[PDB]
RNA sequence: GGAGUAUGGUCGCAAGGCUGAAAAAUUGACGGAAGGGCACCACCAGGGGUGGAGCCUGCGCGCGCGCUACACUGACAGAGCCAGCGAGUACUCCCUUGGCCGAGAGGCCCGGGUAAUCUUGUUAAACUCUGUCGUGCUGGGGAUAGAGCAUUGCAAUUAUUGCUCUUCAACGAGGAAUCCCUAGUAAGCGCAAGUCAUCAGCUUGCGUUGAUUACGUCCCUGCCCUUUGUACACACCGCCCGUCGCUACUACCGAUAGAGGAAGUAGGUCUCCGUAGGUGAACCUGCGGAG
């Protein structure tokens, strides 16, 4: 029986797929392989209510909308949505 | 596959033995701990043995934790406790009757992950033997008398223990019409148990509720709207089967929707349902003088 | 297909025991791999294998200073020296005694040769490369002369720059200098005064100077100055410096002399590289953990090449940019289990190092090595995408890595802790199914969502072998409850048909079109079941087949062995035609599926140094204390952590001592190459490639009589019919001569030619174009010709799908190299330079 | 046991070395912490052998005759075939030792209780 | 005498009635729409019960479990001839072969067995074959009834059971409904046991023969769940909807600063030279110049 999962964390920088690779003369990938940044665009930037702005929020499409801007109907709404969830946890 | 189970078996039975001879041990190390925090003054014999004292002190910590609670006991069920949904078959005696089979029907709709099959021409031992190969957790066996129930057999496997118990004032669900009655709703029922005490008592309540898949622990006090109940009173477990809404936050409304037993175990067995020559570990004693006095569970 | 299968490159490990060499260019890498010679071109990323096999593993190379001539010498002594241009077996020559020096004359002429206490000078054989009219002779080698002046070891011999003189470096603590021919001022002097014998003697550039590196870290020069009482001169000793490396003893030494640099690899694996002749430090570092064996020098002096013996651990070193031109790794356990990738041009293997890595089959470098495994690995797989690489081991775990960004996605683990043995994965890579020895149960995960969605029971014993169809609708699980299990499981009832089998299933096989599936058992039978009607169709009686074996430590007769009876692994053709099987034994097997036959039997290995590759092991070697290959002669070693037996009693599968002294043959994991023509094995000594010979053998297809090539180029040439002369260069099957017809039709016939081509000639003609497109730089030329034989013949492969598979994965993956090498530079050329010139 | 006795990481290497032990088949119990004070034992290793655990599954009459039996190779444990009589058996593959597949032995065994299938 | 553990007494507190039966919430209450998953308590294809006559346990002339049938895939008569789980006699009469006698049931003389040894290959039944009957309540069916002979038992009347002759009823596939069932499953068949509860008006095993039709779909009836979480690459999706509560703030209304009512919003290195000071030959620092 092998050992019980206990957590473990990897650091990856955003160098590309070739400097993961092992020492050799050249590359085995061609020319478009060796720009892959070896993080998604997700690690990259990924929008969410910790990184929007003040007067701002984010929805779940990834979109900022402001609140001042949003009605009255969409705020109650957006209220219902989140006090459902709370309601779901 | 048959010599792990046998091989298993050997080795549970064993560490059993080995666990007795160790509590008789640790009997008398508890007091030497107890008198180390509080300073009381023990006994010689205690005091005075050395391989005691110098396994003490390597085995403080099993103590400690079993103090508190972190470790659980040696058990059947301690293995696959809260993991796995426990899957549990139903049949009936070799050539049913209609109110069997429909009865059969209704204590598998008790169970939320219960599946029924059919007996026909099925030797038993083939039939212990097609659970260990599905491994399946539980086997409910059902003997009618005519048209009535009067026996369950409920086996725990790979090897663990049989109830045999008999019933009593069986109400069926196939007797009320379609109009008053309905689907029963599957969701994961909540359990009440009412009246267990002695370590029997909690030995017939752990290998009752092992039949149940385990329970959602996030918000399971306020959610769900099924229930099952397990009242013993004069060692005859009386169990009823509810479901509910929650009228206000001060009142319920509850629904019999299930089967109401009385049914009284007779047998508790530390063996599957094909050993005859297991050892038993509870018996109905009857024809004894006092028998009838002493009420166990 | 046509079943003519040579041995084309061996793979999958880099260096082995043994000297290593460059080329006088300073390009190729000749390094030894157990029996054979790798020859790595590091100029343009290339590789291959010398046809070549030696009884034993490799002792030395050396190579003849024009370039042309290799002479490899095994254990015992026995040399083979062979044409590196044309690759081919020239002379074998027997050296009687165990070669531990060798060394070439830079004028070409002689080469010397230290066997334990003698010392020969040879001449280098005349050779049919070299000579107008001439041929093999009888008995090539012509001794020069033979010296037996010495007294142990010789461990290094290295010739003059002018070669007439050449010193030998010993292990009785005396380096020598002798001559080729008597000369007029000279004696064979020794130079003696050391405290652990030399590892190498060395000339300088004006050989003046000659310096002696010895084996406790101290370099010492020697200068003909005169004796200290002043014709009269002496070879004396002028200054000693020695290498601090501190608990360590220097195990090879190498010193450029037109450069003046010398080059130390030590115990500890730290080496150190010193400009000698004032001996400034100019750098040292620690390139491996156990130690270092062999250092070699390049000709111009800037690179370096060290092997480590222990592990795989063959890198260059360059010293004045300070960073590796290459650090590769073989395995140094068992590989586990091997899959090439879906395009085809890489493969990649699992090993019970713990690591996995992913092998290019050009220039066969290892190109990635993930390393997350804490124990040994068993089966990895690929999707139908093959982007996606799912590996099992024995530590729990299924991971699952992405090979566009090199990382783990996704690891999966049993809830009670299981040991995975087995796996498979939907083609659609979407469900994995994975099975262990511990629990009998077969767990199945989604990767997508990445918790366990079920786990299938209804075995009575665990399970071995897990395939999932390659259409994606069925598992199937081979299990030693004597059954296989037919699993559907993506249909809305979850059923299981079980087939009912004579002993243990070992290995479960699909067909590509997934009518039928072959399942190898413990008798040594081959079943052919279908899994529409789930009932035998054929059968394979395959004891005798595969049966060669006598080990070491084995007292029946290899007819009686049990256990190498038996096919562990078998896989499918990618036409569907031929199961290729390999088990616990010297022999590879290649059955046909409908005839039943065995078209052809392989053996994996010549080399006598691994245990199992001969049936009938002489009388020779039996003493009267057990074999002569058993007697534990750890205790003869020099050094202490050689001395050691760190083994643990009774470990079969690793640990981490492993004593691995002639280690068994075995075969396990086999597969076949998606482009076709190629197949592979992972056996002890390596990953063999095994290749179809077309160009090395005439075989026509349907021929008439007075069709030639001077036919076919008389109606090319003076006819002018392109069809016709096409026609017959593809039914003469000649590769130069398709090829000669191919490029000298014009572009605006070539619609005419593929609108009037006929379709049994088709698919050959598209693996061609193909081929074309991948080697040949006359892309648009053969982009026009896929496009042309595409829209002709257009429902005709999509109609048929089957018989043409892996025509079209290759034109696909000829248009992928198309793809992306060239039309993402020209469209991030356009945009860069309209972006430019818009400012 | 040096370790404080309300130790986290002792109580997990406590459960972790005993669980390992009698998965091994050294101790009996995995419950105490003396058995790895005096019931470890270079004893218990050595019976936790081949020959000595086919002794006592009783695939041999004693470890004389399962040493031959084992050198003469036909034993297997599982799947493959075993020739080295030190191989360490562990409790569950105490499961899977079995003889090997053209045994003598077997259809010695098979001839005594007359079910000897020559197919 | 000290330390524990019990057992039974004694005492003190508990042991004083604005009283007279039938909330929480920034987290809460209830839904709707869309999309999934599953189900012989769903659809689909078939099969089988029960429900008609009689008997009776049980539950509260009425009811339930059953057995036997309505025949031609059959009844009958020869003839073939094949299991498996069992059991069986000591201070005893159990399992019984074979030999006669008897139409039968049975009788009788012996006999093997405390048993893988004898009964028993339990020569079981459906079943297979060659005949007879021919669609007719017929030779399907065999209730009810008469007369006779036997066996168990101290005893057989209200008929224990067994055999023979005779008598030959209903029942022509069960109605509406209602329920169950998907492979060694439905259904037929016998043999054995009687295990501290249940069960002789039966129970539970055990072998034998062994199909049709689904094995798809959420369309109907429902059940469960998503719309929060629980992992990251590819790849895809893109702020589900309503009625109220609670909280915070804002102003309003009107009786006596105030509890309520109603509402809304959330960049000078190196070297040299000339200096001035320092601890002086030198040397150091600072500056001014040239290379």
């Amino acid at each position: 029986k092998p050992k019980p999962p206990a957590p473990t964390l990897t650091v990856v920088s955003d160098v590309a797929t070739v400097a993961m690779e092992d020492a050799q003369p050249a590359t085995a990938q061609g020319v478009a392989g060796g720009e892959t940044s070896m993080i998604a665009p997700q690690e990259v930037y990924a929008p969410s209510k910790d990184t929007a702005e003040k007067g701002e929020v984010v929805t779940k499409a990834g979109i900022p909308i402001a609140k001042q801007e949003m009605s009255r109907e969409e705020k109650l709404r957006r209220r219902r949505r989140e006090k459902e969830r709370i309601r779901k946890a | 596959m048959l010599r792990k189970q046998a091989r298993q078996r050997r080795d549970y039975l064993y560490r059993r033995a080995l666990l007795l001879r160790d509590a008789e041990i640790a009997e008398k190390r508890a007091k030497l701990r107890a008198a180390l925090a509080s300073g009381k003054p023990l006994d010689p014999k205690i005091a005075n043995d050395k391989e005691l004292r110098k396994d003490f002190d390597y085995d403080v910590s099993r103590d400690i934790a079993k103090e508190q609670g972190e470790i659980d006991i040696d058990d059947e069920y301690s293995e696959l406790s809260g993991i796995v949904d426990p899957r549990v078959l139903v049949t009936t005696s070799r050539d049913p009757s209609s109110r069997l089979m429909a009865f059969s029907k209704e204590i598998r709709l008790m169970f939320p992950t219960a599946i029924r099959l059919n007996r026909g021409n099925l030797i038993l031992p083939d039939l212990v033997m097609s659970a260990q190969r599905e491994r399946l957790s539980d086997i409910i066996l059902l003997h009618e008398h005519r048209g009535t129930p009067t026996a369950i057999t409920i086996s725990h496997f790979p090897h663990g223990p049989t109830l045999m118990a008999s019933l009593h004032n069986v109400v069926l669900r196939a007797d009320i019409p379609k109009s008053i009655k309905g689907t029963v709703s599957e969701s994961y029922p909540h359990l009440i148990f009412e009246g267990f005490r002695t370590p029997l008592g909690q030995r017939v309540v752990k290998i009752l509720k092992h039949l149940f898949p385990p329970r959602d622990p996030t918000n399971n006090a306020k959610s769900g709207n099924r229930v099952i109940t397990f009242v013993n009173q004069d060692d005859c477990i009386e169990v009823r089967h509810h479901v509910y809404v929650r009228t206000n936050y001060n009142s319920v409304e509850l629904s019999e929707v299930g089967p109401r037993f009385t049914m009284r175990p007779f047998s508790i067995t530390m063996g599957t349902l094909e050993n005859k020559d297991a050892d038993v570990e509870w018996h109905l004693s009857q024809y004894t003088r006092t028998g009838r006095k002493k009420n166990y569970f | 297909m046509k079943t003519n299968f040579k041995f084309s490159n061996l793979l999958g490990t880099v260096y082995c025991r043994g000297n290593l060499l460059f080329s006088p260019d300073g390009t190729h890498l000749f390094s030894p791999v157990g029996n054979r010679v790798t020859v790595f071109n590091l100029v343009e990323n290339k590789s291959y294998t010398f046809p070549f096999a030696h009884r034993k593993n490799i002792s030395r190379i050396g190579l003849t200073p024009q370039g042309n001539l290799l002479l490899s010498i095994d254990e015992d002594g026995q040399a083979i020296l062979t044409n590196v241009p044309r690759r081919v077996v020239l002379y074998h020559f027997s050296f009687k005694s165990p070669v531990t020096a060798l060394a070439f004359s830079p004028s070409g002429r002689h080469f010397v040769v230290g066997l334990k206490r003698k010392i020969e000078v040879w001449h280098v054989p005349s050779t049919p490369d070299t000579n107008e009219d001439g041929d093999l002779e009888f008995a090539p080698f012509v001794r020069h002369h033979t010296h037996m002046q010495h007294f142990d070891d010789v461990r290094h011999l290295e010739w003059s720059s002018d070669s007439r003189f050449f010193l030998s470096a010993s292990k009785d603590l005396t380096a020598r200098i002798w001559s080729l021919d008597t000369e007029e001022g000279f004696v064979p002097t020794v130079l003696s005064g050391h405290r652990q014998g030399v590892v190498g003697a060395y000339f300088s550039k004006d050989q003046e100077t000659i310096y002696t590196v010895s084996k406790d870290g101290a370099v010492f020069e020697w200068k003909y100055v005169a004796k200290p009482g002043h014709e009269d001169m002496q070879w004396r000793i002028v200054n000693k410096h020695f290498f601090m490396q501190n608990a360590a003893t220097l195990r090879c030494a190498a010193y450029h002399a037109e450069s003046n640099l010398l080059v130390a690899g030590f115990s500890n694996g730290i080496f150190g590289l010193y400009e000698m002749p004032d001996f400034n430090l100019i750098h040292t570092l620690s390139i491996s953990q156990n130690e270092i064996d062999f250092v070699t020098i390049n000709k111009s002096g800037e690179w370096l090449a060290f092997g480590a013996s222990k592990l795989g651990q063959l890198l260059v070193w360059e010293w004045q940019s300070e960073s590796y031109i290459l650090k590769q790794q073989g395995h140094f356990d068992a590989m586990n289990s091997l899959v090439y990738s879906p395009d085809g041009q890489r493969i990649v293997t699992a090993a019970d190092d713990g690591k996995i890595k992913v092998w290019d089959v050009e220039s066969g470098f290892c190109i990635v090595t993930f390393t997350e495994h804490t124990s040994g690995v068993t089966a990895c797989e690929f999707a139908k995408k093959g982007s996606v690489l799912f590996t099992a081991s024995l530590d729990g775990s299924v991971r699952a890595w992405d090979l566009i960004r090199y990382r783990n996605f996704r690891t999966f683990t049993a809830p009670e802790r299981l040991s995975f043995t087995c796996m498979a994965v939907d083609p659609s890579g979407e469900v994995i199914a994975a099975g262990s020895i511990d629990s009998f149960d077969i767990h199945i995960w989604s990767v997508q969502t990445g918790q366990l969605l079920d786990r299938l029971s209804g075995h009575e014993g665990p399970v071995s072998s897990l395939a999932f169809a390659p259409d994606g609708s069925v598992l199937v699980s081979g299990s030693w409850d004597r059954t296989a299990r037919i699993w559907s499981i993506f249909s809305r009832t979850q059923t299981s048909e079980p087939l009912q089998l004579q002993s243990d299933v070992l290995d479960v096989a699909f067909r590509p079109d997934s009518k039928q599936i072959a399942i190898s058992t413990l008798d040594g039978q081959l079943t052919f079941w279908s899994v529409s009607e789930a009932q035998q169709v054929s059968g394979v009686d395959g004891r005798r087949d595969v049966s060669g074996g006598r080990r070491i430590t084995d007292r029946r007769t290899a007819a009686n062995v049990a256990g190498t009876k038996n096919f562990n692994t078998i896989r499918y053709s990618m036409d569907g035609t031929c199961l290729l099987a390999g088990g616990n034994s010297k022999y590879i097997c290649l059955y046909s599926t409908t005839t039943m036959v065995l078209l052809k039997k392989f053996t994996v290995s010549v080399n006598l140094s691994l245990s199992g590759t001969q049936e009938f092991l002489n009388s020779k070697l039996m003493t009267e204390a057990g074999p002569v290959g058993l007697l534990d002669d750890q205790g003869e070693a020099s050094d202490l952590e050689d001395r050691i037996d760190r083994s643990l009693p009774g470990s079969k599968r690793g640990d981490p001592g492993a004593r691995k002294k002639f280690p068994e043959v075995r075969v396990s994991g086999v597969a076949f190459s998606p482009t076709g023509n190629s197949f592979c094995a992972a056996s002890t000594e390596g990953l063999l490639v095994y290749s179809l010979d077309n160009t090395v053998q005439f075989d026509p297809f349907d021929l008439n009589m007075e069709i030639t090539p001077a036919s076919t180029l008389a109606v090319l040439e003076k006819e002018k019919d392109y069809l016709k002369a096409l026609v017959m260069a593809f039914r003469l099957n000649e590769a130069g001569l398709i090829t000669r017809v191919y490029q000298a039709i014009p572009y605006t016939d070539i619609g005419l030619v593929v609108e009037q081509f006929p379709t049994v000639y088709v698919p050959r003609l598209l693996r061609f174009v193909a081929a074309q497109t991948e080697q040949s730089p006359h892309m648009e030329f053969c982009l026009l010709w896929i496009r042309a034989l595409i829209d002709k013949h257009g429902p005709w492969l999509a109609a048929n799908r089957g018989k043409v598979d892996v025509e079209l994965r290759v034109v696909a993956r000829a248009v992928a190299k198309m793809r992306d090498e060239i039309r993402r530079l020209a469209d991030e050329n356009v945009y860069m330079v309209d972006y430019l010139l818009n400012q | 046991s040096l370790l404080p006795p309300d130790n986290e990481v002792r109580r997990k290497h406590e459960t972790l070395l005993l669980d390992k032990l009698y998965d091994m088949g050294i101790l009996s119990t995995k419950a105490k912490l003396s058995a790895v004070e005096h019931n470890v034992t270079v004893s218990a290793f050595a019976r936790r052998r081949l020959p000595v655990v086919m002794t006592r599954l009783r695939m041999a009459e004693t470890v004389q005759a399962a040493t031959k039996l084992i050198e003469q190779g036909h034993v297997r444990v599982g799947v493959e075939e075993v020739r080295d009589p030190a191989f360490l058996v562990t409790r569950n593959m105490e499961d899977f030792v079995t003889w090997t597949v053209g045994s003598k032995i077997k259809q010695n065994i098979m001839k005594y209780r007359d079910k000897l299938d020559d197919f």
